[PDB]
């Protein structure tokens, strides 16, 4: 909706790995953006 | 001992002095560092501040 809110972080990880890809890992038993 | 990118998880122990207020203190807070008068206040900070 064309409304207005902010974002607060969660969770910060020193993981630091090299990422040039992305997925979802979603149940098959509306969407998303 | 290895050390390749990231040696910010690993650290030795970290000591914690006592706190005073109303008095002039060179502090060190989680290595925010300066001169000043730590007297306690009002402002309101969200969790993550």
């Amino acid at each position: 909706p064309q409304g207005f809110s902010a974002l607060e972080p969660l969770v910060d990880l020193p993981i630091g790995i090299n990422i040039t890809r992305f997925q979802t890992l979603l149940a098959l038993h509306a969407a998303y953006y | 001992f290895e050390l390749l990118h990231a040696p910010a998880t690993v650290c030795g122990p970290k000591k914690s002095t006592n706190l005073v207020k109303n008095k002039c203190v060179n502090f060190n807070f989680n290595g925010l560092t300066g001169t000043g008068v730590l007297t306690e206040s009002n402002k309101k900070f969200l969790p993550f501040q």
